[PDB]
């Protein structure tokens, strides 16, 4: 959805809050990215969760 | 008329032209192509901090040896946006161009 | 078709063409040239818009710039006399201000009306004044149409007091309001004021002390007034060009 | 709060002129009195009053330095090379409440009227009386004193540039002063209508106190349009010693 | 510039076989940040060096 | 209530009021006088209306005159020559027109473009041609934006015929078409026309003979061409006020 | 932190009111006392104006990069309070009759967590 | 306006007395400093000082 002739263009990105960028309104931090200690942030994922590369296998 | 000193701002704007968020916009799709909006983003382009940092051969030497002598200067970005701030928090990178006359 | 460029074409006989003063007959309808699809130039309609020129002439502008040091041996502090028996005891005035004549000339209103014939406008005037709390007065401003027309005795100058104050005007409380606005109508027996050939000074406006400065005795601090005074035109109409302008 | 947007940023004020009107000054000739640049405040973002410190290298040559108080909206731009931003401004009287006066605060685009030393760059105060500088055509605002204090006035980007400088005061001089013409587009302009009435059991001046700083702002290159680096002015312990020369050789 | 608590987070340490000269150019990492924001110093201009 | 006065009111804390550029506070609201039921005065918006400032600056004026009689001894009939090996062998024109900054001097619109400061135009431009039917010859109208800025080889005048032609412009043959129109637009890189401190002389426009002027031999008669030229702006915006004009 | 200001009503006079966390650990060119008067207020504060706020409050958060303040082996000074005149005091030239400001200072905590006991207390 | 209307005409307003009340005048005495006939108006629409 974004015009550019090059395939897939960078880096694919997350999402964040619902603000004016700039133009002082306080933003907050805990919105803008999006991982609390939660299954988000895949080290933490990797054991809660439980997998078999936390153990070497 | 009574006595006594009051309140009550008065923000004015002169120039009543259009409102600014559209004229911004406008001026960065003919001026730039990119919209640099937080500083944070700043901290993780890479700035060269030294043009020669000379060392011997056989030595351990800590970072803390060229740091500690940059940070005074606000140079590159995150020694110049740390004047504003008291904390940090998370790790840092470093690139080592070599400028040696190597032997083969 | 070509691009850049216009040739001969022979087109139609017509075009009496109208740039809102000039026509241009014009035998056969001109071969036009321009910008092939227009996009023009820069952001100036983002920036402000715009002005017209009955939207100029009703900007505010410094005339004058009134200081009363009480005192006073002087003549400006010196009330409303009771009577006036002889014309050598006229009544004492602050200020006078002609009108429009003084207004068309002071803050570049001259060149805007420039190359104009007629007029109308209504004098919007707005007094600004600005004294300590340990200072009190009184002052009364009124106008007088056709003051340096009429017979001696009927103007505002050779008349009492009770006549003075009898005209338009409003008070001016040194402690209950700082600034006074009035409005002085289209003050002309002609239609539309003439810019071109003649002065004509039509309403007088004056300021007149109803009491004196009564300011505090101790000298060397100065009790003041300090009056400012702006002008601006309303409800106008500009109409005839004319290639002159008046000395 | 996000603490990094350069929105939160450049929305810290900071005070810029204390000045001092005093009951003797004259109506309709900006207010020059204690702090440069007077009554004359260039509308921008960038930096535009400098201080020079000279010490002695030998007998005959003295080194100096130009020193620069930065706003926290002023410190930012200095990284940029372009600005474009909407700059506020909130002019504070301290005053009693028997101070009884009126100020004028007017726009005036383009050129500032300066005089370029041999060293520095300071205002022009005699081609902005009011014989010479008529306030009758600018976007001015007529503050009363009676009761009231503050005003904030907020002028947004007029220029016939998309983007203005950002070098500003840096290097600007009689031999070097055109980057600083080109950074600003105005100056806001503080002139006294009435003449500051006063009773004699008051202090015969009061105080002007300018704050400022910025909105919608927008920046263009991630490199300074300074000569040098930019380098913060770290202060020696002795008016003798000196300071740290950054070089630009690779 | 804290106490007199030392080595309380990593840093890097430099070694190389020979003497090396080198162009140093740092940036944080995808964790980096600044906070709890103060106002700025004061900048630094030209040094000219005038001849009195 | 009285009639034809004002007294203090001691009115409200607010009245920050607007009269278009000006703002005035005003601690309290200030007390008002007027006409009581206005019926203002003469008919003068009965004669014309109006005008405003961006219909002031669309009138046509008188720039130049020119006059070609044939002959001719003199430079402006020599036609464009088909090389330029050198510069002190330039095209020859009848006239050059520096522009916007002779339309924006000519006929009045000096001053009611001044204290303003940044300005769009499109400068509008008509030749009016008129010549017996016994004599015929062409034209060329090009304009060359930034032509006494550019290097000296990328002017108009340091170009071959069929370089100068390959401008924008118009041909004017004197048996054709005696009126041709041409629209020159914004013509500058930075947004709007900055009026204050600087002559930014961005597009000049010229005049060449393509053709020699085809007159008959017969002398004491004055085979004669006689072009007259016609200038106006359009698309006008005209924004930021200042105190200052140039010199 | 509540300051309390009271005059007459013939003194004006404006004061600011910053904290500087670490003013006296960081370096000297990172201080609240060697900078710009537009650096210094642009440090979190507060305006005190004479006649318009005779009261002001301040909260001054947790200033600790560790975990919670240790109370016992040490003096932590962490957050350093600065009163700075940005005008000097207005008064009268009248002598003899004392044109004065006489400011004075309350200061408390919140969010309190008090958590582990021991037996020893700081000299 | 009919401005010949007599409620229009006597009904603006002028002004008869500019009295002066001093700090060293007695109460409950009539204010009679600077202009004749001092706090005593005369009510009536004819004119009664000359």
């Amino acid at each position: 959805t974004s015009e550019n002739p090059k395939i897939g263009p960078i880096s694919e990105v997350a999402s964040g809050v619902k603000t004016t960028a700039n133009g002082i309104e306080r933003i907050p931090v805990i919105g803008e990215i999006a991982k609390p200690v939660t299954t988000a942030v895949k080290w933490f994922a990797d054991v809660v969760g439980t997998v078999a590369a936390i153990f070497g296998w | 008329i009574n006595i006594g000193n009051k309140t009550n701002e008065n923000v004015i704007s002169f120039f009543d032209s259009t409102d600014a968020e559209t004229q911004n916009h406008n001026a960065l799709m003919k001026g730039c192509g990119e919209f640099i909006v937080n500083l944070r983003t700043l901290l993780r382009t890479f700035r060269t901090i030294t043009d020669n940092w000379i060392l011997q051969a056989n030595t351990k030497t800590p970072i803390t040896d060229l740091t500690n002598t940059t940070d005074a200067q606000g140079r590159d970005y995150m020694s110049y946006l740390s004047y504003l701030y008291r904390f940090y928090r998370g790790g840092r990178r470093y690139k080592f161009f070599n400028t040696t006359p190597l032997k083969q | 078709n070509v691009h850049n460029t216009e040739l001969a074409s022979s087109t139609s006989e017509n075009s009496v063409e109208t740039q809102e003063i000039t026509t241009f007959h014009d035998v056969e309808t001109p071969n036009r040239i321009d910008t092939p699809m227009a996009q023009d130039t820069s952001s100036a309609r983002n920036m402000d818009d715009t002005h017209s020129i009955i939207q100029f002439l009703q900007r505010p502008v410094l005339i004058d710039n009134i200081e009363i040091i009480a005192g006073t041996t002087a003549d400006a502090n010196k009330p409303l006399s009771r009577y006036v028996l002889d014309q050598q005891n006229s009544q004492k005035y602050v200020r006078s201000w002609t009108l429009p004549s003084t207004v068309l000339r002071a803050g570049g209103k001259a060149q805007k009306l420039a190359n104009f014939k007629y007029l109308r406008c209504d004098v919007q005037v707005k007094l600004v004044l600005n004294a300590n709390p340990f200072v009190a007065g009184r002052m009364y401003l009124a106008y007088s149409p056709y003051d340096d027309k009429v017979d001696t005795a009927r103007s505002v100058l050779q008349t009492s007091r009770a006549g003075v104050t009898g005209y338009p005007g409003v008070e001016l409380d040194f402690q209950l309001d700082n600034s006074v606005e009035m409005t002085i109508p289209y003050a002309s027996f002609q239609e539309a004021y003439d810019l071109v050939t003649g002065t004509e000074d039509f309403v007088q406006l004056y300021l007149f002390p109803i009491t004196p400065v009564l300011g505090p005795k101790s000298e060397s601090e100065s009790s003041k007034v300090d009056i400012s005074v702006y002008m601006w035109l309303s409800n106008i109409s500009l109409v005839i060009p004319t290639y002159r302008i008046n000395p | 709060v996000d603490e990094m947007a350069i929105g939160y940023v450049c929305g810290n004020p900071a005070v810029k002129h204390v000045l001092t009107w005093k009951t003797t000054d004259a109506i309709q000739k900006p207010i020059a009195n204690g702090d440069d640049w007077g009554g004359v405040i260039p509308v921008g973002m960038p930096c535009y009053s400098k201080s020079i410190r000279t010490t002695r290298i030998s007998a005959t040559e003295n080194r100096e330095t130009e020193v620069m108080d930065a706003a926290p909206c002023e410190y930012v731009a200095n990284m940029f090379s372009y600005w474009r931003a909407t700059m506020c401004y909130r002019i504070t009287v301290v005053k009693t409440a028997f101070h009884t006066g009126r100020l004028e605060i007017f726009f005036e685009p383009g050129v500032i009227p300066v005089k370029p030393t041999v060293n520095n760059i300071g205002p022009d105060q005699d081609r902005l009386t009011g014989a010479v500088a008529p306030s009758d055509n600018n976007y001015k605002y007529i503050l009363d004193l009676t009761n009231d204090t503050e005003v904030t006035i907020r002028v947004p980007f007029v220029s016939n540039k998309m983007f203005l400088k950002t070098a500003g005061i840096y290097g600007a001089n009689s031999e070097n002063n055109w980057n600083f013409h080109e950074s600003f587009s105005g100056f806001l302009c503080i002139r006294p209508v009435t003449k500051l009435m006063a009773p004699d059991t008051v202090s015969d001046n009061v105080s002007i106190v300018v704050w400022k700083w910025a909105e919608d702002v927008v920046v263009v290159e991630p490199k300074p349009l300074t000569s040098g680096p930019t380098q913060v002015y770290r202060p020696p312990p002795t008016a003798s010693t000196a300071v740290e020369v950054l070089n630009v050789e690779l | 510039a804290s106490t007199s608590d030392k080595g309380y987070d990593s840093s890097l340490m430099y070694f190389s076989n020979t003497a090396t000269t080198q162009i140093v150019a740092r940036a944080g990492n995808d964790d980096f940040t600044f906070g709890w924001m103060i106002g700025p110093p004061q900048l630094q201009g030209e040094s000219r060096s005038v001849a009195p």
